[PDB]
RNA sequence: AUAUUGGCGAGAGACCGAUAGCGAACAAGUACAGUGAUGGAAAGAUGAAAAGAACUUUGAAAAGAGAGUGAAAAAGUACGUGAAAUUGUUGAAAGGGAAGGGCAUUUGAUCAGACA
RNA sequence: CGUGGAGGUCAGUGACGAAGCCUAGACCGUAAGGUCGGGUCGAACGGCCUCUAGUGCAGAUCUUGGUGGUAGUAGCAAAUAUUCAAAUGAGAACUUUGAAGACUGAAGUGGGGAAAGGUUCCACGUCAACAGCAGUUGGACGUGGGUUAGUCGAUCCUAAGAGAUGGGGAAGCUCCGUUUCAAAGGCCUGAUUUUAUGCAGGCCACCAUCGAAAGGGAAUCCGGUUAAGAUUCCGGAACCUGG
RNA sequence: AAACUUUCAACAACGGAUCUCUUGGUUCUCGCAUCGAUGAAGAACGCAGCGAAAUGCGAUACGUAAUGUGAAUUGCAGAAUUCCGUGAAUCAUCGAAUCUUUGAACGCACAUUGCGCCCCUUGGUAUUCCAGGGGGCAUGCCUGUUUGAGCGUCAUUU
């Protein structure tokens, strides 16, 4: 907020054949004479300099926020939607996909990947991994270099190992049923995540 | 090198902090030599030059190469 | 500077108000600190309650 | 003749060098420095002159001593010696 | 994923700490993995390169060449080998700067300390 | 080459002083040589050696004095701890811990009790 | 000027010493980006202000 | 428990991207102006690597022409790309006191599609 | 319609060439624009649904930078003036030397200094920039050398003035006062012959200090010498001050 | 018909947009409490084998000591004993020193490298004159020590 204004430039007023923006005074340096302050000036202040007291966060009615997360859960059955979303589930048994409560006790990554596969997550796991591209923007040097798709979201009732076993496989995400989160249920505001539920989890639901 | 050959005189770059006294004693000590008088001056790079005349008993040229330079 | 059928407003922004804007971006942060403090203090205070 | 012939006579100094800040702001007839204020115990500075301060505050120089205080702080102001070991 | 609060994934901080790393720091980044054979031999994967180890280029245009490391040009982040050089046009000869991550070590020059290192890293030595 | 302190510290008081006078002739000579020559880096290792000796000559004189002032009011201010000017004038642990006779009786009589809730 | 305080003579000395071309060997240094001495001063073109 | 555009250490961003962002991504509060208080810039990018062009030839030299290096000199310390204004050369065309524009067709040049 | 960034997606494009830039070549749209070929190029980038804004230029005597026509144009005309030949050099209207013609005319275009500059002095080398033609020359450029004091100046003294101090004002930065309603200091020796300086006379009460390279003021001259220093060095001959 | 002007294109100029880059900037958040008469912040001048700067340092001067590491530094020259080691290093750490001239800045001054006094010591035939070496001398205020001032004032002499 001090930028553009670190000068003592006055306008020269009229009668010197020259526009009336403020000008850096003094001499001997090339900066002096130059247009000051104004938003069209090289090194001027910008127009309506951005302030931090801009609204950043947004308030949503709790119930309305539930309505959303519910809908999004409802929609993770409904295989068309799940399919529409990316999510390679052409060849999983049934939907909702519920898997043995034993899943939550897996400590070993390689074991966790093995499980997800047997249950049918293999083409989705392959679709992440198969999709790592460089972020196209300038984003790729503001701590966002790579890009990729979203894997399945493994929901559980109790973390007896599964969050760390799974925490390193590309695109796979975990949640506890008690929480359960719209940003993951409908990534990008597109309904239809591929949830793989444990039994424990599936029945905590009610 | 000429004042040495012709004038029986040793030129030293000398401490800026030193005076004719301290220059004279220092030559006398560090060289056996006896000093007749000491002229000094500040060079134009801020360093001092001492024109040291030895008494007639010493050959400054002789000193010069028994100190090393030449 | 008066027109339409609007309610008469009283927005007090005639001092250099921008110099005194407190935004609570540290809401999140203080809460944690506030938590770590109590965890620190429960610990210090041996079995006593807080 | 108020312009260039008068400039012809500019050959006397209003200010020399200032012992304390080294600056050719030492007003000879006034014996004080338009910049740093010497010989006032305090240093000249004003809050309307921010660049001016920025141009001179702690940090713009060597910090021959202050440099080291937060090393020294970091180690709780140790005295004594470091000992020894292997490798 | 990083999990600590005293490590940073920040690209800018990363690149700074690389390029402005002191000599002592560069000794470690300038590591080379051991040859398949040495790795059984001392039971140990890689090591900070040093000025008389024996080495095989296994990447790049000099892939296949070998020699004795003749400098660690820590300043240039690069290791020179007596035996892998550029013949110039005036028939002067000039070192190629090679990267130790693109070498493999074939005989460690050994020290009281070298062994002590190899030991410290859970390895064994013949 | 270049002299090493831990060896100088075994040498005697006036071995060190004489060491010094040698190194200075050494330097003096080198300086004459330097200006008859394209370069003369030996000079460096001689003048870091004069450093080292002075360092170590001054090292011993200092712990001479430091020790014979050890454990009395008043020692030269440049052997007193340095710390920080404020620190240096903070109250001592003693002065700070200091407590009113009345205050003590109370501390003793009604101290902060350890206790727990349950039953 | 021409009969001077030592303080002035000294500054003048330092000015002389500062008044030489870029020592060329620096150009050969690894990463060197200095091509020429960019603080050169000339008695005719620019005054010392003492 | 509160404060904090300073200081020491840290982790960050739907922030800026070299006329932007701090004035300063660089020997920047520098170079430079001013008696002084103060004012205060411009300026980043060869290549993976200098491999920075041995040698020959024309020249007083700078250089040119060959050669050479290189993945490339349509990268040669004037150096990534290299727009525009504006300029040279080549080619084509028009022009009786501006030029440029609209509808339309001759003429020249140029080009698509589609037959089966 | 288009742009910078963001969530999702197409497991989208790409070193077998991304992006960008060129292109009186092609195609779609009424249009904002979109698509392709070819050339150039070198590391990245796009389509769709959504999110977001420092989001679209011809103008503001707009900002910064770059570029034209003007134009090889105005002009380079004050201060009397130039000329022959040699030498050097790639190159000579311009450098060097010889010759000649002039000028300044001691109120100087002479010989020195003060302020100010600060190495410009001198030597060697030397022409890319600079010296509004030139350049082999230079107060330029590169490399070095050079400033010698008992007597010359500063230094000491006081001038107008300035300015600490006991003080008195003032919220305070500080203002006033300068010998000012101040307990304001140091000299000659004697006493010492434990011993080095305490006391024994007595005077003197003057109250800081800074302020002149033209004012006041202790004392050096002639000859010779250097590429460049000289009342400074060498030589001879003196003089002042203190001891 | 040239030349000239003008349009378009190729190649070459001028210029430095554009695209891609980024050890910088900006804003947020977390942790922490440390300048100075024990001379600070700041200034000036110096210091390298070969540096003008930037960075660093102070006549011990791009550094001395200590400690950790365990072999560089590098533009060139160099040491060379320094590589199974009280040991490389323009390394890291840093506890110990050096720290010119200065600055609140303190013997007095200061457009002056200007001018005193005191102590110890050294040289000159020297308590006193001169020279070298080391160590000292500001101000307000507090506690205290010592020497004193005042018919302010108490007592005790004979
Ligand atoms: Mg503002
Ligand atoms: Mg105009
Ligand atoms: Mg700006
Ligand atoms: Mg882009
Ligand atoms: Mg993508
Ligand atoms: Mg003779
Ligand atoms: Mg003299
Ligand atoms: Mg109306
Ligand atoms: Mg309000
Ligand atoms: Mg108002
Ligand atoms: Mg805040
Ligand atoms: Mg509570
Ligand atoms: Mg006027
Ligand atoms: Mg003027
Ligand atoms: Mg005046
Ligand atoms: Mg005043
Ligand atoms: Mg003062
Ligand atoms: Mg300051
Ligand atoms: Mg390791
Ligand atoms: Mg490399
Ligand atoms: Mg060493
Ligand atoms: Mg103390
Ligand atoms: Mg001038
Ligand atoms: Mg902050
Ligand atoms: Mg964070
Ligand atoms: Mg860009
Ligand atoms: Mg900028
Ligand atoms: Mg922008
Ligand atoms: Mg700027
Ligand atoms: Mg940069
Ligand atoms: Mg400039
Ligand atoms: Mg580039
Ligand atoms: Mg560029
Ligand atoms: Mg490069
Ligand atoms: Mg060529
Ligand atoms: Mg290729
Ligand atoms: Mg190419
Ligand atoms: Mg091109
Ligand atoms: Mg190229
Ligand atoms: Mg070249
Ligand atoms: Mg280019
Ligand atoms: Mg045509
Ligand atoms: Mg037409
Ligand atoms: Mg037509
Ligand atoms: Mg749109
Ligand atoms: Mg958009
Ligand atoms: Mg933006
Ligand atoms: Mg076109
Ligand atoms: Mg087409
Ligand atoms: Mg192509
Ligand atoms: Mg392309
Ligand atoms: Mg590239
Ligand atoms: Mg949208
Ligand atoms: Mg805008
Ligand atoms: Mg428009
Ligand atoms: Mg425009
Ligand atoms: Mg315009
Ligand atoms: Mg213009
Ligand atoms: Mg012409
Ligand atoms: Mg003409
Ligand atoms: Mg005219
Ligand atoms: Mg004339
Ligand atoms: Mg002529
Ligand atoms: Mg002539
Ligand atoms: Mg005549
Ligand atoms: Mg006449
Ligand atoms: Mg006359
Ligand atoms: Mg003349
Ligand atoms: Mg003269
Ligand atoms: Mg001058
Ligand atoms: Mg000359
Ligand atoms: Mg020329
Ligand atoms: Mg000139
Ligand atoms: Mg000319
Ligand atoms: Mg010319
Ligand atoms: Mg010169
Ligand atoms: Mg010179
Ligand atoms: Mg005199
Ligand atoms: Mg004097
Ligand atoms: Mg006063
Ligand atoms: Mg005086
Ligand atoms: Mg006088
Ligand atoms: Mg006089
Ligand atoms: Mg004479
Ligand atoms: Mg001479
Ligand atoms: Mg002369
Ligand atoms: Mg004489
Ligand atoms: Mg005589
Ligand atoms: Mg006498
Ligand atoms: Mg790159
Ligand atoms: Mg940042
Ligand atoms: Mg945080
Ligand atoms: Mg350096
Ligand atoms: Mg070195
Ligand atoms: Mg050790
Ligand atoms: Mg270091
Ligand atoms: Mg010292
Ligand atoms: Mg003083
Ligand atoms: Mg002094
Ligand atoms: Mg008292
Ligand atoms: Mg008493
Ligand atoms: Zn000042």
């Amino acid at each position: 907020e001090k930028a553009g204004h670190q000068t003592s430039a006055e306008s020269w007023g009229t009668g010197r054949a020259v526009a009336r923006i403020p000008r850096v005074g003094g001499g001997g340096t090339g900066r002096s004479g130059q247009g000051a302050f104004g938003n069209m000036c090289r090194g001027g202040r910008m127009f309506a300099p951005t302030k931090t007291w801009r609204k950043w966060n947004v308030k949503v009615n709790h119930n309305e926020k539930r309505y959303a997360t519910a809908s999004a859960i409802a929609a993770t059955a409904v295989a068309s939607l799940v399919l529409a979303r990316g999510h390679r589930v052409e060849k999983i048994p049934e939907i909702p996909l519920v898997v043995s409560t034993d899943l939550e006790s897996i400590q070993k990554t390689k074991e966790a990947v093995a499980a997800l596969k047997a249950v049918g997550a293999h083409s989705d796991l392959l679709k992440v991994l198969k999709s790592k591209k460089l972020r196209a923007g300038k984003g790729k040097y503001r701590n966002r270099r790579w890009t990729q798709r979203r894997g399945p979201l493994v929901v559980y009732a109790e973390d007896n190992g599964i969050v760390k076993a799974l925490r390193n496989v590309p695109g796979v995400e975990t949640a506890n049923v008690a929480s359960l989160n719209l940003l993951q249920l409908a990534p990008g505001a597109h309904l239809g995540r591929f949830v793989i539920w444990t039994e424990a989890a599936f029945t905590k639901l009610d | 090198m000429k004042k040495v050959e012709d004038g029986n005189i040793l030129v030293f770059q000398v401490s800026m902090k030193a005076n004719k006294y301290q220059i004279k004693k220092a030559v006398k000590e560090l060289y056996e030599v006896d000093v007749l008088k000491v002229n000094t001056l500040v060079r134009p790079n801020g360093t001092k030059k001492a024109y040291v005349r030895l008494t007639a008993d010493y050959d400054a040229l002789d000193i010069a190469n028994r100190i090393g330079y030449i | 500077a008066i027109s339409k059928n609007l309610p008469i407003l009283k927005n007090h922004f005639r001092k250099h108000w921008q110099e005194r804007v407190k935004v609570h971006f540290d809401q999140a942060g203080k809460k944690v600190s506030r938590r770590n403090a109590r965890a620190t203090r429960a610990a210090k205070i041996a079995p006593r309650p807080l | 003749g108020k312009g260039t012939p008068s400039f012809g006579k500019r050959h006397n100094k209003s200010h020399t060098l200032c012992n304390r800040c080294g600056r050719r702001s030492f007003h000879v007839q006034k014996k004080t420095c338009s910049s740093c204020g010497y010989p006032a115990a305090k240093t000249r500075s004003y809050n309307w002159g921010a660049k001016a301060k920025r141009r001179h505050t702690t940090g713009t120089g060597r910090m021959r001593y202050l440099k080291h205080v937060s090393r020294r702080f970091k180690n709780g102001f140790q005295t004594g010696s470091a000992s020894k070991a292997s490798a | 994923a990083k999990q600590s609060l005293d490590v940073s994934s920040d690209r800018r901080k990363a690149r700074k700490a690389y390029f402005t790393a002191p000599s002592s720091q560069r000794r470690v980044l300038l590591s080379a993995p051991l040859s398949k054979e040495l790795r059984a031999q001392y039971g140990i994967k890689a090591l900070p390169i040093r000025r008389d180890d024996e080495v095989l280029v296994v990447r790049g245009s000099k892939k296949g060449q070998e020699g004795k490391i003749s400098s660690v040009y820590r300043l240039k982040f690069a290791v020179q080998v007596d035996k892998v050089t550029k013949e110039k046009v005036n028939g002067a000869s000039v070192p190629i700067n090679l990267h130790p991550s693109k070498l493999v070590i074939t005989k460690l020059h050994l020290d009281k300390d070298r062994k002590a290192l190899i030991q410290r890293k859970g390895g064994k030595l013949e | 080459a270049g002299v090493k302190a831990y060896e100088l510290r075994t040498k005697s008081k006036e071995q060190l002083a004489s060491q010094l006078v040698d190194l200075k002739k050494e330097l003096a000579e080198l300086k004459v040589q330097k200006l008859s020559r394209p370069s003369l880096p030996k000079i460096k290792t001689v003048r870091k050696s004069i450093a080292c000796v002075l360092t170590v000559i001054n090292e011993q004189q200092r712990e001479a004095v430091r020790q014979l002032y050890k454990g009395k009011k008043y020692q030269p201010k440049d052997l007193r701890a340095k710390k920080t000017r404020a620190l240096r004038r903070a109250l001592t642990k003693f002065e700070a811990s200091q407590v009113t006779e009345k205050q003590r009786k109370k501390q003793i009589a009604f101290p902060q009790r350890k206790y727990a809730i349950k039953a | 000027a021409a009969q001077k305080s030592f303080r002035i003579k000294q500054k003048m000395a330092k000015a002389k010493k500062q008044n030489r071309p870029l020592p060329q060997w620096i150009r050969l240094r690894t990463n060197n980006t200095i091509r020429y001495n960019a603080k050169r001063r000339n008695w005719r073109r620019t005054k010392m202000n003492i």
